[PDB]
C-alpha cells in the first residue's frame, strides 16, 4: 500500500531516499493511506526531510485528513524537522479537516521546543478549531491532568505571554475539570480577570502586524531598544 | 448603564464618566469642576451639533455600546467669551508616523 | 526395497530412545553427553548446508508453509524442532567457534522467520527457544555481542505477538512464557524497547495499522512490562503513552472505537501502581474518570472500570485516607460523600466490587476514631436498607417470603461480606450493629425453608425462593466465619457472638432434613473453634451432640453424595482434636467410639485427600491422648490393637503409597509407646503377658494372614528389625520400604509407585526453586500478585 | 484631578485614581509633563487607563483593546516608558 520512498522514509534513511530521488522517483506520489513520503520523513528524521524537500516536494502535501507534514512534525516534537519545514515555505497556519493548526497540536501534547519555534514564525495563538479548543485550553487541560512538569509550565508561560489575553470561562463558569483543582482554578481566575497590561497588548498587536515572517529577523529591522526587541520575541 | 466620554477644546481634553439617564446639565457641571467657567458660558457640541442642557444624555447620540471606554465618543467644547460663543476650534491629534516597511501588510 | 527401508528407519526412530529424517536427528542432541564435541559440531554444519541448498533463507517460508502440503509442513516443523533443541543444548558449542559465525547467523535467521508462522505448535516451540535465549543472556549479568544486532527483531516479534493477559491451561502458560521473555529482553535494553513501543503506538496514532487487534496487542505488551524499568524511565514512558492514547481517543470517533481505547488505557493504568502512586493529581483524575465510566452503557467498559478500580484501591489504600497536598479533606471522605450517584447503573456484582474497593481503601485509617466514623458512614446505605427490611419484618414476618426481599437481603449480606474481607477486625462495629437482627432473620429463614421442605419434600430445594433463602443463610455464615477468622479478641467473641450463634445454628442443623443442611455450618464451627483454641472447650460437647451424630451417617455410606459436607466435617474434627482435645474425654464414650470409627474409615478408602486428613487426625490423636492418663489406659486397651491392625491392613494392601510415610510414622510411634511400658496394662485383658512379645506374635499372625505364602523366619526378622527401629523415623521408613519391596519382588510386582512419592516431592522442590528464581528479576511477577504493598 | 501634557501641545486631564494606574505617574506624582509622548499616543494611553480601571476584577468577557497597527509600535514604546 506504499511505494518504496514511503518505506525508505519509514526506516528513516536519508541516503536511500536521496539516491532514489536522484534517478527521478515521483516524490509527491501518494500511497494507499493517502500519505506522502514527506509525512513519513517529518515523523522520524530531519535529514530525510531536508533530502526529500531538495527535490521539489510539496511541504503542504495534504494527507487523507489534510494533516500537512508540519502538523506531524509538531505533534512528534521534532523541533529540527519543524524548523526545516517552516524555513522551507510551509504554511504555519495550515488547517486540517478539524481546523487544528500545528500550534494547536503542539500545545495539545504540551511540548515546548516546537511551540517556541512555531511562535518564532508567527503562529496565531488565538486559533480555534472546530470543536472549540484553543492551544491554551488544551495545554491547561493537560496541566489539570497532573502530567504537567516544569516543561509544560514554561510552555504555558510562553503561550500566555504570546496570546496577550485569554478567557477560559464559559460565561461565568470555568470548565468542570479545572474547577476540581482549587489552586490552579485560582491562578486561572486571577489571570483571566485582569484586563492585561498595556505593554502586552501592544506587543501582541506588533506581532500580529509582523505575522508570517521570521520574527527575530523582522524585529531586528525595527528601531526599538534591544530590551523591547527581546520583549517582542517573548523573552519577558 | 455607564457612558465614557471625551470633552475636547483646542488642545485640551478631559476624560470622565456619566450615565444615560443623566442630563447634559451634570456634564456641564463637571466641565465647571475641571475648568471653573460658569455653565451659562459653556455649550457642548457633538460632531458639530448643539446640545441642550435639559435634554437627557441618554436620548442623545450616546449609548453604552456606542461609547465603550476603549472608544469614547468625542464631544466638542467651546468657551463663551466677552458675551459671545467662540468657534468650535478643535485641534486634531498629531498624525501617526508612516508605517515601517517590514511591518507593512503583505 | 523402499517400504522395508522406511520400516527400518521407523524402527531406528523407535529404538533411538534406549540405544521424518529430521526426527532421527532431533533426538540425537537429546543424549546430553559432553563428549564427541567435534562430532556434534560437524553434524550441524552439514545439515544446515544441505538445508540452504534445498531451501535458501531468502524464501518467504511463511507463505510456503501456508501453501505447503503436509509433507513440507512437517519438514519445517521438524527443522525448527531440531534447530531449537540443538541450540538449547549446543549453542555454546557453535558460538565459541568463531570460524563458523556465519553458521550461527544463518541458524538464527532461520529461527526468526519460522516464528512468523501462526500455527500454535511452531510458534510455541519458537517462543520456548526465545525465552530460553533471553534467560541465558540475562544470566551473564560477554555473550550479548553475538546476538545484540539481531535481538531487536526478537523484541518486535515478542511485542507484535503478545498474547491475551488474564486481567482484560495452555493460554496461561503461553502468557507466562511471553511475559518472562519480554521482561528479560527489556532488562537487556531499556532504550530500544521503549522506543519500539513508542513507535508502534505512534503508528497507531499515525493512522496506519489501526486494526483493533494491533492496538490491543500493543497495549498488552506495554502493560505486561510493569516494573521492569527504573522509576524515572517509567515516569517518562508512561507519560508519553498516556499522552498518545489520549490523543487517539479524541482523534478516533465511534463508541466502538472509543470503548476499545478506554479498555486499553484502563488496563495500562491498572498496572504500574508505583507511577500512579507518585502522581497524586493524576491518580485523582483517573479515579474521577473511572467514576464517570461506571455510568457508561457499554458493558465491557463498565466492568473493566470496576476491575481497574479494585486494582487501584488495593495498591493505593493509604493515599485515599490521608489528607494530601493541596487538599482540604482526604479523598476517601469525598468518595463516601458521592457514593449514591457513582454506583448508580451498576449491576449487583459491580456494586459488590465497588464496595470491596472502598473497604480496601478504609483499611489504612490507623487512627481509631477516624476509622470508626469512616466505617459508620461507609455502611450507611447498606445498613439503612437493612434496617428498612428489619422494620418491615417487624411489622409482619411475611415479608421474608417475598423473592425480592430475599434477593435484596442476600445482596446486602454479600456487600457486608466483601466489606469484612477488605476491612478486618475494625469491622466489628458494623457487625455489632447488625448481628442480632442477622441471627433473627437467619432463624426465620431456616424455619421457613424447613416448613417448605416438610410440606413439599426434597424436590422443592430447586425452587428459586428456597435456593435464595439458602443463599441468605450461606452468606450469614460466611460473614461470621470471615469476621472470626479475621478477628483478634478471643474473649469478646467467646462472650458475645458464640452463644447466640450456637443457639441459632446447631439445633437447626440437627433437626433439618439431610438435603437441607448447609456445610457452611460445619465450616463456621471449624473456624471458630480453630480461632478460640480453649474458650470454646466449654461448648464442644453440644456441638458434637447436635452436628457429629447426624453428619457422620450422612457421609459414610456414599462417597460422592456431599463432597463439601465431608470436607467440612473432617476440618471441624481436625480443629477440635487439635485445639480442644480435653473436650473429647467429657463426651460420652459412645461419641468417642463414633469418632474413632469415622477416623478409621477416613484412611481406608482410596481418596487421597480424605486418607491424608484421616491419617493426620489419627496421628495427632495418638499424640494428644498421651497427656491424659485417666483415659489413656482405657483408650489403649480398647482401640490400640484395633487401630494397629487396621493400619497394617491398609498398609499391606499398599493402596495408599503417599500415606505410607505417615503409616510408618504412626507405626513407629505406637511401637515406641508400647515399648516403654506407658500402656500400664496387659494387651490381653483375660491374662497377663509380655506386651512386646504379644505385639510381635500378633503382627506375625496378621502378616501371615495378609501374606500366607511368606515364611515364619522372614516375618520374625522383619518385625525384630522394625520394632527395634521404632526410635528412628527414617530408619523405620527405610525398613518398611525394604520389606515391602522384598514382598513385591517375591510376588513379582512393580515397586515404582513407592518411588513416585519421593520424586513428586523432588519436583515440588524443583518447582519452588523455579518460582523463587523468577522473583529475583523484577517484573516477571505482575504487581497485583506479589505480597508487597509497601504500606504506601 | 491629574493633568497630563504631551510632547506636542496637548493637555489631557484624567481622574486622579485612573492616572495612578501607571507606576511612573504615581512615582512622579499636580501637573505631569512628557517630553516624548505624542498627542495621539497619549490619548490612547488615557483610553487604556479608563479601560483598565473599568474592567479590573471583571467577571464577564473582557473586550479586546483596539490598537491600530501604525500606532502599535509607538504605543508599546510609551507603555514601556510608563509602568502599566
Ligand atoms: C476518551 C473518551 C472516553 O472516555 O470514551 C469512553 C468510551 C467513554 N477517553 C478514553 N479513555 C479516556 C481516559 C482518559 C483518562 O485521562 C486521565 C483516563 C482514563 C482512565 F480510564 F484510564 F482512567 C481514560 N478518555
Amino acid at each position: 500500500t506504499l511505494k518504496p520512498l514511503h518505506c525508505a522514509c519509514m526506516v528513516s534513511d536519508a541516503d536511500c531516499v536521496e539516491l532514489l530521488l536522484e534517478k527521478g522517483a515521483e516524490v509527491n506520489a501518494l500511497d494507499g493511506y493517502n500519505r506522502t513520503a514527506l509525512h513519513y520523513a517529518a515523523e522520524k528524521d530531519e535529514a530525510c526531510v531536508e533530502v526529500l524537500l531538495e527535490y521539489g516536494a510539496n511541504p503542504n502535501a495534504l494527507d487523507g485528513n489534510r494533516d500537512t507534514p508540519l502538523h506531524w512534525a509538531a505533534f512528534k516534537n521534532n523541533a529540527e524537522c519543524v524548523r526545516a519545514l517552516l524555513e522551507s515555505g510551509a504554511s504555519v497556519n495550515a488547517l486540517d479537516y478539524n481546523n487544528d493548526t500545528p500550534l494547536s497540536w503542539a500545545a495539545m501534547k504540551g511540548n515546548l521546543e516546537s511551540v517556541s519555534i512555531l511562535l518564532d514564525y508567527g503562529a496565531e495563538v488565538r486559533v480555534i478549531n472546530l470543536i472549540g479548543q484553543t492551544p491554551i485550553s488544551r495545554l491547561v487541560a493537560l496541566l489539570v491532568r497532573g502530567l504537567g512538569t516544569e516543561k509544560e509550565d514554561s510552555c504555558f508561560e510562553l503561550l500566555h505571554r504570546a496570546v496577550g489575553h485569554f478567557e477560559l470561562r464559559k460565561n461565568g463558569t470555568m470548565p468542570r475539570e479545572v474547577a476540581r483543582d482549587p489552586q490552579l482554578c485560582e491562578k486561572l481566575t486571577v489571570l483571566c480577570s485582569a484586563p492585561g497590561t498595556l505593554k502586552t497588548l501592544a506587543r501582541y498587536a506588533v506581532r500580529r502586524s509582523l505575522g508570517l515572517q521570521y520574527l527575530p529577523d523582522a524585529v531586528k529591522g525595527l528601531p526599538l531598544p534591544a530590551s523591547l526587541k527581546e520583549y517582542l520575541l517573548l523573552l519577558e | 448603564m455607564d457612558v465614557f466620554l471625551m470633552i475636547r477644546r483646542h488642545k485640551t481634553t478631559i476624560f470622565t464618566d456619566a450615565k444615560e439617564s443623566s442630563t447634559v446639565f451634570e456634564l456641564k457641571r463637571i466641565v465647571e469642576g475641571i475648568l471653573k467657567r460658569p455653565p451659562d458660558e459653556q455649550r457642548l457640541y457633538k460632531d458639530d451639533q448643539l446640545l441642550d442642557d435639559g435634554k437627557t444624555l441618554g436620548e442623545c447620540g450616546f449609548t453604552s455600546q456606542t461609547a465603550r471606554p476603549q472608544a469614547p465618543a468625542t464631544v466638542g467644547l467651546a468657551f463663551r467669551a466677552d458675551d459671545t460663543f467662540e468657534a468650535l476650534c478643535i485641534e486634531p491629534f498629531s498624525s501617526p508616523p508612516e508605517l515601517p516597511d517590514v511591518m507593512k501588510p503583505q | 526395497n523402499a517400504p522395508l527401508v522406511h520400516a527400518t528407519l521407523e524402527t531406528l526412530l523407535r529404538f533411538l530412545n534406549w540405544i521424518v529424517s529430521l526426527k532421527c536427528l532431533t533426538e540425537i542432541a537429546g543424549v546430553s553427553v559432553s563428549q564427541y564435541e567435534e562430532q556434534f559440531v560437524t553434524l550441524f554444519t552439514l545439515t544446515m548446508m544441505q538445508l540452504k541448498q534445498m531451501l535458501p533463507l531468502n524464501t518467504n517460508i511463511r507463505l510456503a508453509y501456508s501453501n505447503g502440503k503436509d509433507d513440507e509442513q512437517n519438514f519445517i516443523q521438524n527443522l525448527s524442532l531440531f534447530l531449537c533443541t540443538f541450540l538449547k543444548e549446543h549453542d555454546q558449542l557453535i558460538e565459541k567457534r568463531l570460524n563458523l559465525r556465519e553458521t550461527l547467523m544463518e541458524a538464527l535467521h532461520y529461527m526468526l522467520l519460522v516464528s512468523e508462522v501462526e500455527e500454535t505448535e511452531i510458534f510455541k516451540i519458537c517462543l520456548e527457544y526465545w525465552n530460553h535465549l533471553a534467560a541465558e543472556l540475562y544470566r551473564e549479568s560477554p555473550r550479548r555481542q553475538l546476538y545484540l544486532p539481531m535481538l531487536f527483531k526478537v523484541r518486535l516479534l515478542m511485542v507484535s505477538r503478545m498474547a491475551k493477559p488474564e486481567e482484560v491451561t495452555d493460554s496461561i502458560n503461553l502468557y507466562k512464557n511471553m511475559r518472562e521473555t519480554l521482561v528479560y529482553l527489556t532488562h537487556l535494553d531499556y532504550v530500544d524497547t521503549e522506543r519500539i513501543m513508542t513507535e508502534k503506538l505512534h503508528n497507531q496514532v499515525n493512522g496506519t495499522e489501526w486494526s483493533w487487534k494491533n492496538l490491543n496487542t500493543l497495549c498488552w505488551a506495554i502493560g505486561s512490562i510493569s516494573g521492569a524499568m527504573h522509576e524515572e524511565d517509567e515516569k517518562r514512558f508512561l507519560v508519553t503513552v498516556i499522552k498518545d492514547l489520549l490523543g487517539l481517543c479524541e482523534q478516533k470517533r465511534g463508541k466502538d472505537n472509543k470503548a476499545i481505547i478506554a479498555s486499553n488505557i484502563m488496563y495500562i493504568v491498572g498496572q504500574y501502581p508505583r507511577f500512579l502512586r507518585a502522581h497524586w493529581k493524576f491518580l485523582k483524575t483517573v479515579v474521577n474518570k473511572l467514576f464517570e465510566f461506571m455510568h457508561e452503557t457499554h458493558d465491557g467498559v463498565q466492568d473493566m472500570a470496576c476491575d481497574t478500580f479494585i486494582k487501584i484501591a488495593q495498591k493505593c489504600r493509604r493515599h485515599f485516607v490521608q489528607v494530601q497536598v493541596g487538599e482540604v479533606m482526604p479523598f476517601i471522605d469525598e468518595i463516601l460523600n458521592n457514593i449514591n450517584t457513582i454506583i448508580c447503573d451498576l449491576q449487583p456484582q459491580q456494586v459488590h466490587t465497588f464496595y470491596e474497593a472502598v473497604g480496601y481503601m478504609i483499611g489504612a485509617q490507623t487512627d481509631q476514631t477516624v476509622q470508626e466514623h469512616l466505617i459508620e458512614k461507609y455502611m450507611l446505605l447498606p445498613n439503612q436498607v437493612w434496617d428498612s427490611i428489619i422494620q418491615q419484618a417487624t411489622k409482619n414476618v411475611d415479608i421474608l417470603k417475598d423473592p425480592e426481599t430475599v434477593k435484596q437481603l442476600g445482596s446486602i449480606l454479600k456487600t457486608n461480606v466483601r466489606a469484612c474481607k477488605a476491612v478486618g477486625h475494625p469491622f466489628v462495629i458494623q457487625l455489632g450493629r447488625i448481628y442480632l437482627d442477622m441471627l433473627n432473620v437467619y432463624k426465620c429463614l431456616s424455619e421457613n425453608i424447613s416448613a417448605a421442605i416438610q410440606a413439599n419434600g426434597e424436590m422443592v430445594t430447586k425452587q428459586p425462593l428456597i435456593r435464595s433463602m439458602r443463599t441468605v443463610k450461606r452468606e450469614t455464615l460466611k460473614l461470621i466465619s470471615g469476621w472470626v477468622s479475621r478477628s483478634n479478641d478471643p474473649q469478646m467473641v467467646a462472650e458475645n457472638f458464640v452463644p447466640p450463634l450456637l443457639d441459632a445454628v446447631l439445633i437447626d442443623y440437627q433437626r433439618n432434613v439431610p438435603a437441607a443442611r448447609e456445610p457452611e455450618v460445619l465450616s463456621t464451627m471449624a473456624i471458630i473453634v480453630n480461632k478460640l483454641g480453649g474458650h470454646i472447650t466449654a461448648e464442644i460437647p453440644q456441638i458434637f451432640d447436635a452436628v457429629f451424630e447426624c453428619t457422620l451417617n450422612m457421609i459414610n455410606k456414599d462417597f460422592e453424595e456431599y463432597p463439601e459436607h465431608r470436607t467440612n466435617f473432617f476440618l471441624l474434627l481436625q480443629a477440635v482434636n487439635s485445639h480442644c482435645f480435653p473436650a473429647f474425654l467429657a463426651i460420652p464414650p459412645t461419641q468417642f467410639k463414633l469418632v474413632l470409627d469415622s477416623i478409621i474409615w477416613a484412611f481406608k478408602h482410596t481418596m487421597r485427600n480424605v486418607a491424608d486428613t484421616g491419617l493426620q487426625i489419627l496421628f495427632t490423636l495418638l499424640q494428644n491422648v498421651a497427656q491424659e492418663e485417666a483415659a489413656a489406659q482405657s483408650f489403649y486397651q480398647t482401640y490400640f490393637c484395633d487401630i494397629l491392625q487396621h493400619i497394617f491392613s491398609v498398609v499391606t494392601d499398599t493402596s495408599h503409597t503417599a500415606g505410607l510415610t505417615m503409616h510408618a510414622s504412626i507405626l513407629a510411634y505406637m511401637f515406641n509407646l508400647v515399648e516403654e511400658g506407658k500402656i500400664s496394662t496387659s494387651l490381653n485383658p483375660g491374662n497377663p503377658v509380655n506386651n512386646q512379645i504379644f505385639l510381635q506374635e500378633y503382627v506375625a499372625n496378621l502378616l501371615k494372614s495378609a501374606f500366607p505364602h511368606l515364611q515364619d523366619a522372614q516375618v520374625k526378622l522383619f518385625v525384630t528389625g522394625l520394632f527395634s527401629l521404632n526410635q528412628d523415623i527414617p530408619a523405620f521408613k527405610e525398613h518398611l520400604r525394604d520389606f515391602l519391596v522384598q514382598i513385591k519382588e517375591f510376588a513379582g510386582e512393580d515397586t515404582s509407585d513407592l518411588f513416585l512419592e519421593e520424586r513428586e516431592i523432588a519436583l515440588r522442590q524443583a518447582d519452588e526453586e523455579k518460582h523463587k528464581r523468577q522473583m529475583s528479576v523484577p517484573g516477571i511477577f505482575n504487581p497485583h500478585e506479589i505480597p508487597e504493598e509497601m504500606c504506601d | 484631578y491629574v493633568k497630563l501634557i504631551s510632547s506636542d501641545g496637548h493637555e489631557f486631564i484624567v481622574k486622579r485614581e485612573h492616572a495612578l494606574t501607571s507606576g511612573t505617574i504615581k512615582a512622579m506624582l499636580n501637573e505631569v509633563n512628557f517630553r516624548e509622548i505624542p498627542s495621539h499616543v497619549l490619548s490612547k494611553v488615557c483610553m487604556y487607563f479608563t479601560y483598565k480601571v473599568r474592567y479590573t476584577n471583571s467577571s464577564t468577557e473582557i473586550p479586546e483593546f483596539p490598537i491600530a497597527p501604525e500606532i502599535a509600535l509607538e504605543l508599546l514604546m510609551a507603555a514601556n516608558f510608563l509602568d502599566c
